[PDB]
């Protein structure tokens, strides 16, 4: 379907494109080593992408509908100067005719303009005063679509965030290259992540953009908070969405003690730039192979969790023969775990889910997904094949939907 | 540099009467402290730490906190006066 496909294939960044564009990129243009396809652009006259298209599809109409899709990782702005500084960082504008994706403080925004002076602009909105974002450093799907004949409209994560209108222009002569950099921004140490760029022949409707959402989401790869691959042998910090105003912690080590939920998990705070809760907060959890035979963590990937207390390295573990329902989680020292579960199969869909991890026993039989419960005011981690049951047939938000989250610079919060 | 500067000290318990002015502090401990009729005027604190920390009538007028976490503290915002934050984290009171 696409006209464009820009994609990262053998060592090289490609479109797939019949017209087969030719790329040049700059020296300073990074790629992640465990995902290429994810692009990192700097404030840097290097670090720049360009496209130059064959000249068959070059958009030169007044009645042509087209789209474009991609997923971005912004950020969170840090600076003064970054406020009400708009800054382009995808551009097809010949003569101001053409269009561009640009950023700005809490915004991402199109402008569509014409050979005639008239432009028209769609604009997806963020905040960064608000406890927990879905859009603050972490990869969200941008879809943007025209029609000629009524609007344009940006779509993030698959949702309508706008429309305006284009039918007062206007042929529309673009450029004959893409340029992926950031032009015009006044914050030096700026940069975006971008991936999985296509260019569409057509106006997409709701549905194939929801399609596109799930397919590129790679669903069977669990993800961090962030939106990367989840990783083996990397610290994370843990989030609980049913209850995000607390954090892990363990009152003591071993059978003994218990992990708990504490409370009130703080905030961060930039002035005039952001106020959040604090990410990087209480116990920080490893995610151990159980099989070692890559460092991406998969749908039903049976793994230990280890657990930092006080510096040192634990492990979760529980009786799943002790009385009750639930059955509460502790920090067993690891070469004393004896013959206890702590073997966890970890979950990304059934489909999807939040509830991340699936406590067993050495023996096949499910403990339960991993959330937490009250006793005597104390919310204790614990597994429970509840979680299992509520997960059929529905999709809702549980106590053992989980976010994991490493220390990364777009956040930039003191690890502590 | 060109300014007056303080850096990797731990304070472990009290301080009292004294206004300290145009001081960079870098990296410095405030633990158990108390503080009695302190006033920090035009400072800098870089990737300092606030802890179980007591205030009776201190200020810190015109200071810029950076990277500096305060937990367990009695900080209000009447005690910060035309003040800035810079990747600061609060631990609650
Ligand atoms: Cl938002
Ligand atoms: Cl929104
Ligand atoms: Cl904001
Ligand atoms: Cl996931
Ligand atoms: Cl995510
Ligand atoms: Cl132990
Ligand atoms: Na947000
Ligand atoms: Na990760």
């Amino acid at each position: 379907t696409s006209i464009l496909n820009l994609r990262y294939e053998s060592n090289h960044l490609i479109d797939l494109s019949r017209y087969a564009s030719k790329i040049n990129i700059g020296s300073k243009v990074n790629f992640d080593p465990i995902d290429k396809n994810q692009i990192q652009l700097f404030n840097l006259e290097s670090s720049k992408i360009e496209v130059i298209l064959k000249n068959a599809i070059v958009y030169n109409s007044m009645y042509e509908n087209f789209s474009t899709s991609f997923w971005i990782r912004i950020p969170k702005y840090f600076n003064s100067i970054s406020l009400n500084n708009e800054y382009t960082i995808i551009n097809c504008m010949e003569n101001n005719s053409g269009w561009k994706v640009s950023l700005n403080y809490g915004e991402i925004i199109w402008t569509l303009q014409d050979t005639q002076e008239i432009k028209q602009r769609v604009v997806f909105k963020y905040s960064q005063m608000i406890n927990i974002s879905d859009y603050i450093n972490r990869w969200i799907f941008v879809t943007i679509t025209n029609n000629r004949l009524n609007n344009s409209k940006i779509y993030i994560n698959g949702r309508l965030i706008d429309q305006k209108p284009i039918s007062n222009l206007g042929n529309i002569h673009a450029s004959n290259n893409i340029m992926f950099k950031l032009d015009g921004c006044r914050d030096t140490h700026r940069y975006i992540w971008i991936k999985y760029f296509n260019l569409f022949d057509k106006e997409l409707n709701e549905k194939e953009i929801k399609d596109l959402y799930d397919n590129q989401s790679n669903s069977g790869i669990l993800k961090d908070f962030w939106g990367d691959y989840l990783q083996y042998d990397k610290p994370y910090y843990m989030l609980n969405l049913y209850d995000p105003n607390k954090y892990v912690d363990v009152n003591n080590v071993g059978i003994r003690g218990y992990m708990y939920l504490k409370g009130p998990r703080g905030s961060v705070m930039t002035t005039n730039i952001y106020l959040n809760s604090s990410l990087y907060r209480g116990t920080k959890f490893i995610i151990k192979k159980y099989a070692s035979g890559d460092n991406i963590v998969r749908n039903n990937d049976r793994v230990y969790i280890n657990v930092v207390v006080k510096n040192k390295e634990y492990r979760l573990a529980t009786n799943a023969s002790q009385a009750g329902v639930e059955k509460i989680l502790s920090a067993l020292e690891i070469p004393d775990v004896g013959n206890l579960s702590q073997v966890v199969v970890m979950k990304s869909k059934n489909i999807t889910n939040k509830c991340k991890m699936n406590l067993q026993d050495n023996n096949g039989n499910d403990i339960g997904f991993i959330g937490f419960h009250q006793f005597n005011n104390i919310a204790k981690l614990v597994a429970s094949n509840w979680y299992n049951r509520q997960i059929e047939r529905s999709s809702r938000t549980l106590g053992c939907s989980w976010e994991f989250i490493p220390v990364d610079d777009g956040w930039g919060e003191r690890p502590l | 540099v060109e300014r007056d500067k303080y850096a990797n000290f731990t304070i472990n318990f009290t301080m009292e009467n004294q206004i300290h002015t145009g001081m960079e502090y870098d990296n410095g401990r405030f633990i158990g402290v108390k503080f009695k009729s302190v006033t920090f005027k035009d400072s800098v604190f870089k990737s300092c730490t606030f802890e179980d920390v007591t205030s009776v009538n201190t200020y810190f007028k015109n200071c810029t906190f950076i990277d500096t976490v305060f937990d367990n503290t009695d900080f209000e915002p009447y005690k910060f006066i035309d003040s800035e934050f810079k990747n600061c984290s609060f631990f609650h009171n």
